[PDB]
């Protein structure tokens, strides 16, 4: 079983600064894909192989990182962006992470 | 475009059995896998299982097996060959797997793995 | 078959002094295409043999020009000019004119 | 002809069968064919070239001093060619050596490749 | 000396990787037997002997099996070379008709649900105005009820009618030599422990491909080519769920398949040349057709897999061979031909086992159709018509095709199942060496010469 | 003599050989390079585009300085911000598919300058030879 | 360099430009000549005829004084007849499309002279290097 | 064909003096009865076993003259 | 028009009429060219 943890838990901002996500694997060598999921809504792809981003997805976010390290930055944060986000590997998927309005 | 389309939320007793279909429109049926996640409250994601619609081979995880089935019905029609339906049989319920439950696809690009699951359900909730 | 004689069979040379190895066939090695059939191989103690002399001649690449070879379609002549240590070991001649392959009994240069 | 590996028992008594395989790393770099051969050295004795065979052909060639106890066959998909031989006696006590043999064109003179493995000493008491 | 200038080179070697239109070839000794026998007689060339197979020194190639080429190639060469053997053979639309069925004369025993039906309908004759009531017996997979009486009707008289597929061609695989052509290059991985992906340094270049059998099986691939000295495992990802793992093993396990009833064969005219051939009366008893393994052999060989299997998930981990978990009967179900008839041979008693970090023969039975529907297309079958006497084939099992299970919780073992999916995983297993360049000459190089006038 | 082979210069022979020791061995990579229902048709379909594509790379030596003389020495000074590496590290060191990445990006202005060059000596040739 | 841009010698680019003038950019109407279900077949039966027309000029000059010189003096004094005007007027004034309608009728005995001519002087270079 | 003369020495000028010398094992018989007596079919048939040590000839003698030409041109 | 006849002196040539070519080349040529002016006409099935 490959258990990743979220680093941040509740992490809270005001809207137009920067924000980092970090996320830290069991085991290293893989890509890692982030989601994210509003209050009450179908979750979507942000970042999938860890670097490239989805369809529908505006160029501020950007992840990065290897090994057993990852990082999703996201810049100038807006009001509709405070969500909750997910780490995931092949199976496994961390508790996430929760951006608070400030 | 993709859509994948679910049944409405239901109620059901423990130890009875949901069916969940999982309508696909859009893309050739016959070739992605259809992957089948939940998600319980306050407990993250879980991971189910997947099926291959071409013939319809499955996997499910290890702590969910002699619970779960996975079917599928093709469109054997040579003017709709897109659509198709999955299927999820859940037996063995118990209060518990008062959850939410999703039917993805995988994206279409190229360097797309099979698990950067693109497509999303509605999603349908079920209370026991 | 074609036997193959070398002479002598046992033959240990200081170090330094000039040698000369004859090998002889019961059968002339000039074969159709005009080309004589004598390779001369050296085996060094505990190794492989190594090609050293090949048509009339001529000396593999690598091989320093003190070895020479001469002869005749049945009477060959392998002179070393200077003797050096890692000349040591068993030489042989060998016919390809026909089948079987036949080697000379060889000629030991060892140390007394 | 980058590389020749022999293999077969190291000691074997009298009544049972010698087996020796000689594997081919490296089969040819051109246009042709090898000739590939199996040679044995009895100690203080010179060489014996046993037998070969070309890579072009299925027709082996066997010395009559042997007495046609020799048996030698190939097969390129496993780039292995084979000898054996039966019945044996104390005079089959030897250096085996694998070789590799072929004139070497692609220079701008004419010239050999000529490679032997290192060969395996087998003592049959 | 620093006046130095261009000059061109055409006719040097390098390459590049690309994807082209592959050739075929075939052996002098297909060519020996004529006259359509089997596919690709024709279609494809008479080879050339002694096929160059030349080394190259000091070269690291990238191969890569799974992103690779040549294999949705001949994926789409062998569907439609599949396709093409078939137009001139009859087509059955005029059989689907309300078929009378009854049971077949036997000692119907509850407990064993009899796999044969005895079917009774009326057919036009090449005469358009009589008709003739005609029997056959069909298999229980192929016929389904229609709603006291019994009336029945073929499987896919409400999808597809579909063809006959005419006897005198026949389904066994022959040798196909793919060719690269000219002004292209295949190289060839000559290395030992060679996983499929990365560098491979010891590669040669090849004109024509050795002799690569098509099989159509789904799991446990039979008649491939085996390892050098190891039993290799191959995958994408292994740490993946979704792609299948390839095994290959070096000694094979031979598997002795049979079904032991000798059917009748009978032409029933349907119309005007036309004739559709059905199944008359066994002589003799019913049984069951069934594939027969050697149960030490099979022991051993699942002792060298899982010997392999645990260098890539820790040495303690507890390895568990689980039969297939469900689907489709094409995947299920060890499917293959044997001798011109299909097989689904139940595979439970194979992958069953649990290893710990530490002249008997296995029978597994089977059940055939007259009915395919191979590859999976919307509008097609294949009627595969009957073979007289009984029928034994011999083959090799040299590989198997896995899927591991996707195990959260605190898992410390790995169950295994098989599983067949994909037909193109088969052909994987075989043009794992292979890749195609295109050779380009004319590179570009400074020396020290200069043009005259 | 017999047991004793021949080998004989085979097509791509010499691919991890040194650039020097591959520009001996250049022409049996051009001999193998054009000899050797619908499937006869995708063949064909594949057969012509070899032969197309033959012509396309006789065509670009029909513009330089030579059509037929398979090495070329031409007149155009070798930029040192392509390769800034002496000749005897070259010919000597280096294999060719290394130096084909290694000035893969810089192709299309040699090209061109060629092109150029193998004009302007033409028509300098011309009026050399026009004023007799 | 910003806001300008480049434009690069198109084909037929000179059209109707002067013949002293067209007569420096002849080289991109030859790159332009040879490179760029039944549908396939109808465009292959396109294709291929482009390939064959193009070896059939070639071919000609195979067989006149320059195989792949692309412009080339020869050995053939030019008639009279045929143009009787000054070269000042026809490399300054003309275009080549004129030019083509004006010699159209006189052909057909220009390449057999130039046939002839050049095996004569294939022939007598043989006899000249046959006495060294 | 073409091909084949593009490796001699002669790209089109379609007859060639080249620079191997012929050796009299193939035809032992002198210029005079062989340009003025014998016809084109004849040689063939008298020369056709005779054939494919010349093309190599060629090829190594065209491929000889042509280093050398370029160490020639590579020294000034 | 005016195919060119065109003589050639000292020649002798080897003919053979019954190992030649250009007869089954002819056939095979005449019986496909046969087939396939029968494709577009009916097929009288309905007629038996
Ligand atoms: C993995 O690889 C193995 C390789 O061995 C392969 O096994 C072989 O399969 C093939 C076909 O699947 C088998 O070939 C058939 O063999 C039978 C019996 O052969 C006997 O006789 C021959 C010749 O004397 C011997 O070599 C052999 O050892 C047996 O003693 C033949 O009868 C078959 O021929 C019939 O079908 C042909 C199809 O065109 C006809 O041309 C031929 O004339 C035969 O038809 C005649 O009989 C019919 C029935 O009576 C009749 O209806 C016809 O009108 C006609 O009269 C065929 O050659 C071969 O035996 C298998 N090998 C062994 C050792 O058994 C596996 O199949 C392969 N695995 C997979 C999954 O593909
Ligand atoms: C699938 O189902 C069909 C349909 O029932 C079976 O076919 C019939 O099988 C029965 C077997 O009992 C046959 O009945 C026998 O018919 C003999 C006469 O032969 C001709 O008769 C019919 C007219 O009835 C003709 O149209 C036809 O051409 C036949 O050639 C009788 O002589 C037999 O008598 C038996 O019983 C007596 C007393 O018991 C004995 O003394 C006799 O020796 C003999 O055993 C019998 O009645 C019937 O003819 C078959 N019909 C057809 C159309 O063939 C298939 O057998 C069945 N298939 C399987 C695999 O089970
Ligand atoms: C691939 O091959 C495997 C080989 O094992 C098959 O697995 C078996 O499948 C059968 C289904 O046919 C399973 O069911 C067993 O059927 C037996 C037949 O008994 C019948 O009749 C009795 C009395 O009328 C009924 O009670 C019964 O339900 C059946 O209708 C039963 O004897 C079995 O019950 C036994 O279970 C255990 C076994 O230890 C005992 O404790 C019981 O007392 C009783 O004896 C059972 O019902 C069978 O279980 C499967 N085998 C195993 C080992 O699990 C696969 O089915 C086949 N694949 C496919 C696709 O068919
Ligand atoms: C399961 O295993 C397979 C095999 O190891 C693995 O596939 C590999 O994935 C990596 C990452 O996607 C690939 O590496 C990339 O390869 C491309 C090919 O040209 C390069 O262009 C990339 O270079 C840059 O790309 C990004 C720039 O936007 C950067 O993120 C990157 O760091 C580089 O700067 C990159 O090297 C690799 O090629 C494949 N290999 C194969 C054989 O497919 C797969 O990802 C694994 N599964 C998971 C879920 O990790
Ligand atoms: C044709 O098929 C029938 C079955 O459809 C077959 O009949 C059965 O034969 C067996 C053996 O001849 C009978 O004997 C049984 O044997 C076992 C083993 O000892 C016993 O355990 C059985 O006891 C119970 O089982 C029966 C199953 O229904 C019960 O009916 C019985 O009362 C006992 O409770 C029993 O002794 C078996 O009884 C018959 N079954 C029937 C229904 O007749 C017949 O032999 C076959 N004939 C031929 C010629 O093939
Ligand atoms: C082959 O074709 C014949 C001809 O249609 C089929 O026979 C027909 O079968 C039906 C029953 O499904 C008969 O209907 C019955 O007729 C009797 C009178 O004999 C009546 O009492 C019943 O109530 C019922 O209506 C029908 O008459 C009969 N036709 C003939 C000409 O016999 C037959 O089913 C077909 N199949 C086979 C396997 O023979
Ligand atoms: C893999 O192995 C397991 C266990 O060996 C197989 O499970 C068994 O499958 C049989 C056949 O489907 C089941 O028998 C049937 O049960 C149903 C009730 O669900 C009944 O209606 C039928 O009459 C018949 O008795 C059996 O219950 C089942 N056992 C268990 C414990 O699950 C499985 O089928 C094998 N997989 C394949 C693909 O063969
Ligand atoms: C399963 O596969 C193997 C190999 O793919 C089959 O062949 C066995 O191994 C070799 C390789 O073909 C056979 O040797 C052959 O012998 C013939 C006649 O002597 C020779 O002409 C060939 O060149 C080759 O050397 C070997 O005989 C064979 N094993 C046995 C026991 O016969 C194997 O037959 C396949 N089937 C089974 C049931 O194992
Ligand atoms: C053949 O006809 C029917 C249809 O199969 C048979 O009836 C059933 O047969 C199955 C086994 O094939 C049994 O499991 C069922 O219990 C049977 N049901 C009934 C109501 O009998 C019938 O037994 C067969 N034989 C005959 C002579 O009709
Ligand atoms: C299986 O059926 C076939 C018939 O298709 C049997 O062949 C018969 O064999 C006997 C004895 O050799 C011959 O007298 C018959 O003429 C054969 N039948 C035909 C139609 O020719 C075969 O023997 C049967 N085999 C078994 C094991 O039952
Ligand atoms: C599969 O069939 C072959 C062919 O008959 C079997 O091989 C025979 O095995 C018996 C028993 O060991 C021997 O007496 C025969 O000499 C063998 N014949 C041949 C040609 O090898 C083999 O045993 C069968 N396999 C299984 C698992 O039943
Ligand atoms: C699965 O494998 C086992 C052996 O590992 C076979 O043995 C039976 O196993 C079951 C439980 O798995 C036990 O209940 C039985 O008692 C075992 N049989 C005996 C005779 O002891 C089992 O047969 C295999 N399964 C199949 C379907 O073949
Ligand atoms: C597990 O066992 C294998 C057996 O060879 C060994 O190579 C490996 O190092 C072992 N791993 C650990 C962690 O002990
Ligand atoms: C060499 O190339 C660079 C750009 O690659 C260019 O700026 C420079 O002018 C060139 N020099 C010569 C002498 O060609
Ligand atoms: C060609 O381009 C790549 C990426 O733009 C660059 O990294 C590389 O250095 C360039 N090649 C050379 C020889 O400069
Ligand atoms: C020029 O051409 C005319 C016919 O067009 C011919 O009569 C005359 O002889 C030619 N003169 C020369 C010098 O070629
Ligand atoms: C060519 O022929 C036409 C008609 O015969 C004639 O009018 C024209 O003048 C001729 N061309 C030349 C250049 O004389
Ligand atoms: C002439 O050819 C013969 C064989 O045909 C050969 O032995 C001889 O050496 C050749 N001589 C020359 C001078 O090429
Ligand atoms: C060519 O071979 C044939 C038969 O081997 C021989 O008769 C003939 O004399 C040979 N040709 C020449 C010119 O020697």
């Amino acid at each position: 079983e490959i258990v990743l943890t979220q680093s941040p838990g509740i992490l809270s901002l005001s809207p137009g600064e920067t924000a980092t996500l970090f996320c830290k694997a069991s085991q290293g060598g893989n890509a890692m894909t982030w989601y994210q999921k509003r209050r009450g809504q179908v979750p979507r792809l942000l970042i999938y192989d860890t670097s490239r981003r989805a369809s529908g997805v505006p160029d501020r976010f950007v992840g990065s990182g290897s090994g057993t390290d990852f990082f999703l930055t996201i810049n100038k944060l807006d009001r509709e962006d405070f969500a909750v986000y997910y780490c995931q590997q092949f199976e496994f998927f961390g508790l996430g992470s929760e951006l608070e309005v400030h | 475009q993709v859509q994948l389309v679910q049944s409405g939320a239901v109620i059901k007793t423990p130890g009875s059995s949901v069916k969940i279909s999982c309508r696909a429109s859009g893309y050739n049926f016959r070739d992605y896998s259809i992957h089948w996640v939940r998600l319980i409250p306050d407990k993250g994601f879980e991971w189910i299982g997947w099926i291959k619609p071409l013939w319809g081979a499955v996997s499910y995880a290890r702590q969910l097996q002699g619970r779960v089935s996975m079917t599928r019905q093709l469109s054997q029609d040579p003017d709709d060959p897109d659509w198709g339906v999955a299927y999820m049989e859940f037996s063995g319920l118990t209060p518990a797997d008062t959850a939410e439950y999703f039917c993805v696809r995988r994206g279409s690009c190229d360097y797309c793995g099979d698990f950067p699951w693109q497509y999303w359900g509605q999603g349908t909730v079920v209370v026991v | 078959d074609i036997v193959m004689t070398q002479t002598p069979l046992s033959l240990p040379v200081t170090p330094g002094e000039p040698a000369s190895i004859s090998c002889r066939s019961s059968q002339s090695l000039l074969d159709s295409d005009g080309n004589t059939c004598l390779d001369w191989f050296l085996q060094k103690p505990g190794q492989s043999p190594q090609l050293l002399i090949y048509d009339v001649s001529n000396r593999v690449s690598g091989v320093p020009d003190r070895f020479s070879g001469s002869g005749s379609d049945t009477d060959f002549t392998l002179k070393i000019s200077r003797v050096e240590a890692e000349d040591v070991g068993v030489y042989y001649c060998m016919q390809f004119v026909e089948f079987p392959l036949t080697f000379g009994g060889g000629t030991k240069v060892e140390i007394r | 002809q980058v590389q020749l590996v022999e293999s077969g028992p190291g000691v074997v008594k009298p009544s049972e069968t010698l087996s020796l395989t000689c594997v081919v790393s490296g089969g040819t770099p051109g246009r042709g064919f090898l000739y590939w051969s199996w040679v044995r050295q009895p100690p203080g004795k010179g060489l014996e070239w046993i037998g070969g065979t070309a890579t072009n052909t299925d027709i082996t060639d066997y010395n009559p001093s042997l007495k046609s106890r020799a048996a030698i066959s190939k097969d390129t998909s496993r780039n292995q060619f084979l000898l054996n031989l039966k019945p044996l006696t104390a005079g089959d006590t030897a250096v085996y050596y694998c070789t590799s043999r072929a004139k070497d064109y692609r220079g701008p003179s004419y010239s050999r490749i000529d490679v032997w493995g290192p060969g395996v000493l087998v003592t049959v008491s | 000396a620093e006046n130095l200038w261009v000059t061109v080179y055409y006719g040097v070697p390098v390459w590049k990787d690309a994807e082209t239109t592959l050739f075929c070839a075939s052996d002098a000794k297909a060519y020996e037997t004529e006259k359509h026998n089997v596919w690709a007689t024709h279609a494809c060339v008479p080879t050339d002997p002694n096929p160059q197979e030349i080394h190259l020194e000091n070269v690291t190639e990238e191969f890569n099996m799974w992103k690779n080429n040549m294999v949705e190639q001949m994926h789409t060469d062998i569907i439609s070379l599949w396709d093409q053997s078939l137009k001139p053979c009859v087509k059955l639309t005029p059989l689907c008709v309300t078929l009378q069925c009854t049971n077949v004369t036997n000692n119907i025993t509850d407990d064993m649900r009899g796999e044969l039906k005895n079917c009774s309908f009326n057919m036009t004759t090449e005469l358009r105005d009589k008709k003739q009531k005609v029997y056959s017996l069909f298999y229980r997979l192929d016929v389904v009820q229609i709603n006291s009486n019994k009336e029945y009707r073929l499987i896919n008289c409400n999808t597809s009618a579909c063809t006959q597929a005419c006897p005198k061609v026949s389904f066994e695989p022959i040798p196909i030599h793919y060719c690269a052509p000219a002004g292209f290059a295949i190289l060839k991985c000559k290395d030992k422990k060679f996983n499929g992906t990365g560098p491979c340094p010891s590669v040669s270049t090849v004109q024509c491909t050795h002799g690569i059998k098509p099989v159509v099986s789904t799991q446990l691939l039979l008649n491939g080519s085996l390892a050098e000295e190891e039993v290799m495992i191959r995958s994408e990802n292994i740490t993946n769920n979704a792609k299948n793992i390839l095994v290959q093993f070096n000694t094979p396990v031979q598997i002795n398949c049979t079904r032991p009833n000798n059917n009748t064969r009978k032409s029933i005219r349907i119309g005007p040349g036309q004739a559709f051939y059905a199944t008359g009366d066994i002589i003799g008893d019913i049984r069951q057709a069934h594939c027969n393994v050697s149960k030490a052999t099979w022991n051993e060989t699942l002792g060298k897999v899982v010997k392999q299997l645990r260098k890539h998930f820790g040495n303690n981990t507890i390895i568990r061979f689980a039969n297939s978990s469900g689907g489709d009967l094409e995947v299920t179900t060890h499917s293959f031909n044997c001798g011109g008839e299909f097989f689904y041979c139940n595979t439970s008693g194979l992958f069953n086992s649990t290893w710990i970090s530490n002249n008997d023969s296995i029978t597994l039975p089977c059940r055939i159709k007259q009915i395919i529907n191979m590859w999976q297309r919307i509008g097609q079958c294949m009627y595969a018509p009957p073979i007289q006497g009984v029928i034994r084939c011999v083959s090799n099992i040299t590989g198997l095709i896995l899927t591991r299970d996707g195990g959260s919780t605190n898992s410390t073992t790995e169950t295994f199942r098989p599983g067949g999916g994909d037909m193109r995983d088969n052909w994987r297993s075989e043009l794992y060496k292979y890749k195609v360049v295109k050779i380009e000459p004319l590179g570009v190089a400074p020396t020290r010469c200069k043009r005259r006038v | 003599a017999v047991g004793i082979g021949a080998v004989f210069l085979g097509f791509l022979g010499a691919a991890g050989s040194t650039m020097g020791a591959a520009s001996m061995t250049l022409t049996v990579q051009a001999r193998n390079l054009l000899s050797g229902t619908v499937w006869g048709i995708k063949q064909l379909q594949a057969r012509v585009l070899a032969v197309e594509r033959y012509l396309r790379d006789q065509q670009l030596l029909g513009i330089w300085g030579c059509s037929g003389k398979l090495i070329c020495c031409t007149n155009v000074p070798w930029n040192s911000s392509w390769s800034n590496r002496n000749l005897s590290e070259i010919w000597d060191n280096m294999t060719w598919l290394q130096w084909d990445k290694e000035i893969s990006n810089y192709t299309q202005i040699i090209y061109g300058l060629l092109e150029e060059s193998q004009n302007q000596q033409e028509k300098n040739e011309q009026d050399l030879l026009a004023l007799d």
